[PDB]
């Protein structure tokens, strides 16, 4: 599995862009596809969701009319036709995959991340910590709340957490608050509470050192918290 | 040679009196003081359409949520039963699927049929689509029944009068089982997985060792096929379903057969048994379009499951016991509680 | 002013009392024989036996309500009711006429397509065309005689409440030749079609050797029984407009095409082999 | 009501049910044949001349017309508990060989009772049955050999082809016990080439006519 | 041919005659007793509230 993207540059006020995602290695037909930007020194931001098949499409309200995002099924691309930019589109935008069904992990999948430079209701997440000092061999403790409880009435507590390593594109730790995303260590252990989550790290050791993102997945628009940082 | 012959009729003499002495009490006169259980009503909570074909197999996951159903259309249906929804659909190489089985751990589902192949399937695979993992190959006869007994080996029950044990990642058969005058139409794991018990055309049931790979018991009484059979919660129990329109149920320690679930207005044969959660039900499906469910332990019909146009083709109870549902060959999937 | 009393019906009266309270009673237990038969059995709510219910409720709707009225006012020679019911029996009656027409017409086009386009029928009647086609012809059947409202009346020449003839001319021909054109067309040229494939399937066979006197039959059976039932009432009332041919031909006329309720149950049900196996294994 | 991603996985059940119905629609008009007979028959011979370990699936196309034959002959293994899934195929193919006399271990014998079981199956009460009289050309000096006296002693016709063959056809349709429900084609191949699609296609397409024709009511 | 099938058939018959066994009493008892120790937890043989049954109504 592999996302590439492009398109990114330098671009004048007002102008327009076509952000290209070509996904290669699994089957992009049936995977619902998001575009989430980060700021260059701000935290994630999501900005548009097309579904399987492109029968539902959402843009973020704040760029929603701006955008325009469609994909190509048959040649395995994902677009994203940006016109009318301004000062604050700038950002890192990268292609997430997404799949929806019964013990899925959406999210799982992140693009290396397409650097564009313009020229010069919502649930709302917040992280108690932005740092945290941290030494290998100890247990760390990240704290997050919501605004309204994510725990749905079906059970499941539709909360996402992100690690983003420095330089490198954020990957799926746990889904739903309590699952652990395949192929990571597994001394990280979600939990937590209606309205109050939290993340749990075991023998803390090297290469956990980044960014912690929480994300609600209850409605859309999909919001991000400011991050946690471990420093050593 | 007919020294042998006279052997085995003084051996199988000496098996019928030892059966014989030991049943010194019936179970009905046991269990004839018992409280009888009220009639049972259940009703269909959900309707699983979508099958083009008839229903020839289900299997349940062990989270009671999700269950596979196979049909002559050639698809395999994952379905989420809370909601009703398509998890997945498999488009099996061979439309003539006999049987399918969902993994405990619930990554794999495999299926079978008249192509004498037991396909594997991963269904958490990275690539996001469910995809052939290996194909078991070796039997010579259709594939009637396929139960994973570990995610990374499974024991099938062949048209050739042969079960055979697989070990997945080899993809060669380890032990083969043989034993059977006809071929096996059923197979049931112990929930101990230690032993499973296959039943077959030859009116039958043979008791085998997983491990050691032999057989251990064979139990008779059938007056014709063993479509189906299952094993009693408890493990040393199981009910067998034959076409002469009588369930029975067999006992392990006391080596004989302990009950038989006849009524005279059944005169078609069982398709698939099922045992509740407590034991207490023993439900089966019948070629009259409906299944009926018995008291294990009286043999009175505690109700019946009408609702089928046509032949039930297979039925199970989930692991919680919360619900039954029963395919029949009408394409239509109905859960029950 | 509401009365068809004569001289010249006196000695025909009874004989069309009778045969319509033969129709009325036939068509109704036929149709509500079909209805119960459909509703029974889930499998007989098949793609293309909708049109097959939708004929048998028009026919139904007929003898159920509109022929008793007939029938009495036949009897009595008066119709006993007011005006204002006629308004609504006039346009009844003729809708019922009008949709029995179209629905056999939209039967002939299903079963053509059926046996000589199998891979056709679909995609003409597909999932929502079913009701598209069923509405179309219920719609049409009352709309192109709702105009007609302030033209029902007592009409003496048929003893039974309809459209006046002499003013309601020009709109009232056109419609009824429109029926003349369509209906026998659709039928004769579909059913003749029919036949022309099954012989050509049936003497392609032939030629390995050293259209099943059912179709034929079947086919004729449906043609003659339109024809008969319909065409002399639409060429009598179209042909000659002004009232002046005897009292007995316009009666003939609707007695033949009260044939059509009672007759097409047996063709379209009693002749069919789901309809007929299943519901006698049923009984 | 439903969450997000609950919307999603039942926009992905309705994908997945479309799918399943256009894959359903596309397979319901291509032609399913069954083939039964012998091994030395010629089902081997006639499969692979007219071709434009368990069941073997054969795939042909003729005048836009697409056929599914399902060569079940390597299923040694007892009946009557697969063959009911062979309720919905459309007509039955039948190759029996008239050059098999010779060999005893009776088989024109053993295929007169499969032909007799599988015509009065409960299963093939409405499917059709395509009957091929194989072998007819080396038949021609075989019978010179070996007279019809051999196998039928209440022959009374001569011992002549013409007259042979129309026999045993009539032996062979009158062994059906149901003449109305079900009709039987039957064709001499002699192991000719065009003739044998050309004949399946005619059976097939009149077979079809006649189904149209109970279905819609015509018959 | 069938000496190898009439020798596996007596020693597998022999085999089978030497396994212990128990009284039909006991076994039934047992059964009984399995029975009845899970009867409460059986949503099948008692049904159980629509609050907790998971396949509620529509
Ligand atoms: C334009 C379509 C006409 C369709 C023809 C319906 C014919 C039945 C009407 C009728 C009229 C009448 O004056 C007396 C009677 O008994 N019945």
């Amino acid at each position: 599995v592999q996302l590439v993207e492009s398109g990114g540059g330098l671009v004048q006020p007002g102008g327009s862009r076509k952000l290209s995602c070509s996904a290669s290695g699994f089957a992009f037909s049936s995977f619902g596809m998001h575009w989430v930007r980060q700021a260059p020194e701000k935290g994630l931001e999501w900005v548009a969701y097309i579904s399987s098949g492109s029968g539902t499409i959402y843009y973020a309200d704040t760029v929603k009319g701006r955008f325009t995002i469609s994909r190509d099924d048959p040649k395995n691309t994902l677009f994203l036709q940006m016109t009318s930019l301004r000062s604050e589109d700038t950002a890192m935008y990268y292609c997430v995959r997404s799949i929806y069904y019964y013990g899925s992990s959406p999210f799982d999948f992140w693009g290396q991340g397409t650097t564009l430079t313009v020229s010069s209701s919502d649930i709302v997440m917040t992280q108690a910590t932005s740092s945290v000092p941290v030494t290998p061999g100890e247990s760390v403790s990240i704290s997050c709340r919501s605004s309204k409880s994510l725990l749905h009435s079906n059970g499941n507590t539709y909360l996402y957490w992100f690690l983003q390593r420095p330089g490198q594109s954020p990957q799926l730790l746990i889904y739903r608050m309590s699952n652990l995303a395949s192929g990571v260590p597994d001394r990280f252990s979600g939990s937590g509470s209606g309205t109050a989550f939290t993340l749990t790290i075991s023998r803390l050791e090297a290469e956990d050192v980044g960014v912690y993102y929480c994300m609600q997945h209850l409605e859309y628009p999909l919001t991000f918290g400011a991050g946690t940082k471990l420093e050593l | 040679l007919d020294q042998l012959r006279q052997e085995a009729e003084q051996l199988k003499n000496q098996i019928r009196d030892a059966r014989k002495a030991c049943a010194d009490a019936t179970l009905s006169q046991i269990t004839n003081n018992i409280d009888p259980v009220g009639r049972i009503q259940m009703r269909t909570r959900r309707t699983l359409r979508g099958h083009l074909a008839k229903i020839y197999a289900m299997h349940w996951g062990t989270d009671s949520r999700l269950l596979v159903s196979a049909s002559q259309d050639g698809k395999l249906i994952i379905w989420d039963s809370y909601t009703t929804n398509k998890v997945h659909a498999i488009p099996l190489r061979s439309s003539w699927v006999m049987t399918c089985a969902y993994a405990p751990s619930g990554n794999y589902v495999a299926c079978g049929g008249l192509d004498n192949i037991c396909s594997i399937y991963n269904l958490k695979t990275r690539e996001g689509n469910v995809r052939v993992s290996r194909e078991l190959a070796g039997h010579t006869g259709y594939l009637s029944c396929c139960r994973f007994l570990d995610d990374n080996q499974i024991v099938t029950s062949s048209g050739d009068t042969t079960c055979a044990l697989w070990d997945i990642e080899t993809g060669q058969q380890t032990t083969t089982f043989t034993g059977h005058t006809g071929d096996v139409m059923s197979l049931s794991l112990a929930p101990d997985t230690r032993l499973f018990v296959s039943g077959a055309c030859d009116a039958s049931a043979k008791l085998w060792d997983v491990r050691e790979g032999m057989c251990r018991q064979t139990f008779t009484g059938h007056e014709s096929d063993i479509n189906a059979i299952c094993f009693f919660p408890n493990g040393n129990a199981f009910a067998t379903g034959s076409d002469d329109a009588t369930c029975r149920l067999f006992d392990l320690r006391a080596d004989q057969e302990l009950m038989t679930y006849s009524h005279d207005n059944i005169i078609c044969g069982i398709t698939s048994v099922s045992f509740s959660k407590s034991g207490r039900l023993l439900l089966a499906g019948y070629d009259d379009f409906n299944c009926n469910v018995w008291d294990a332990l009286k043999a009175d019909r505690a109700g019946v499951l009408a609702g089928h146009d046509n032949r039930v083709s297979c039925l199970g109870v989930t692991d919680d016991g919360m619900a039954v549902a029963t395919g029949s060959w009408d394409s239509f999937l109905k859960i029950w509680n | 002013n509401f009365s068809c009393y004569h001289e010249s019906v006196l000695g025909y009266r009874y004989v069309a009392v009778s045969w319509g309270v033969v129709v009325a009673v036939t068509g109704t237990v036929g149709n509500v024989l079909t209805l119960l038969a459909l509703a029974i059995q889930p499998k007989l709510r098949t793609r293309f036996n909708l049109l097959i219910a939708n004929l048998t409720l028009a026919d139904l709707l007929y003898c159920t309500l509109l022929q008793p009225f007939s029938v009495d006012t036949y009897l009595h020679l008066h119709w006993r009711t007011g005006a204002t019911f006629c308004r609504v029996f006039g346009l009844l009656l003729f809708a019922s006429n009008s949709v029995s027409i179209l629905t056999l017409c939209l039967i002939a086009l299903g079963r053509y397509l059926l046996i000589a386009h199998p891979k056709l029928f679909p995609q003409v009647f597909s999932a929502k065309g079913i009701v598209l086609a069923l509405v179309s012809t219920w719609v049409v059947g009352v709309a192109s005689f709702a105009p007609l409202w302030p033209i029902y009346i007592l009409v003496p020449v048929v003893c039974t409440c309809s459209f006046d003839r002499i003013r309601g001319r020009p709109y009232t021909t056109i419609l009824m030749g429109i029926y003349f054109v369509l209906g026998l067309s659709s039928v004769g040229i579909f059913y003749c079609l029919i036949h022309r494939q099954v012989k050509r399937a049936a003497q392609a066979l032939d030629q390995y050797k050293l259209e099943f006197g059912k179709v034929t039959r079947m086919c004729f059976a449906v043609f003659l029984c339109f024809a008969l039932s319909y065409i002399p009432f639409l060429l009598l009332n179209i042909l000659d407009a002004r009232v002046q041919a005897p009292r007995v031909v316009h009666m003939l006329a609707a007695n033949l095409t009260w044939l059509n309720g009672c007759i097409n149950p047996v063709l379209y049900a009693a002749m069919n082999r789901q309809f007929r196996q299943a519901y006698g294994s049923i009984l | 009501t439903l969450s997000a991603e609950d919307k999603a996985a039942v926009e992905r059940s309705k994908m997945i049910d479309r799918n399943l119905r256009e894959d359903g629609e596309k397979a319901a008009r291509e032609v399913k044949l069954l083939l039964l007979g012998a091994g030395e028959s010629g089902k081997n011979t006639i499969v692979k001349q007219m071709k434009i370990t368990g069941i073997v699936e054969t795939h042909f196309t003729f005048k836009d017309l697409h056929f599914k034959m399902f060569d079940v002959g390597a299923q040694r293994s007892e009946r009557k508990k697969w063959i009911h899934c062979f309720e919905g195929v459309t007509a039955i193919i039948f190759c029996v060989a008239l050059s098999d006399y010779d060999l005893v271990l009776n088989r024109m014998h053993a295929s007169m009772k499969l032909f007799d079981s599988i015509c009065n199956n409960k299963w093939f009460t409405d499917t059709s049955i395509i009957l091929f009289l194989n072998k007819k050309d080396l038949f021609e000096e075989k019978i010179k050999k070996s007279p019809l006296t051999i196998c039928y002693p209440e022959y009374a016709g001569s011992n002549t082809y013409e007259e042979a063959a129309a026999y045993i056809q009539c032996q062979f349709e009158d062994l059906n016990k149901r003449k109305d429900t079900k009709e039987i084609y039957t064709h001499f191949t002699c192991s000719t080439d065009t003739k044998n699609v050309q004949f399946v296609f005619d059976a097939v397409t009149d077979v079809i006519i006649k189904n149209n024709l109970k279905d819609c009511g015509l018959f | 041919a069938s000496i190898a099938q009439a020798r596996k058939l007596v020693e597998q018959l022999k085999m089978e005659a030497n396994i212990d066994r128990i009284k039909v009493s006991k076994a039934a008892a047992d059964l009984m007793a399995y029975c009845e120790a899970h009867a409460k937890e059986d949503p099948l043989l008692t049904p159980v509230p629509a609050s907790e049954n998971p396949f509620r109504e529509k």
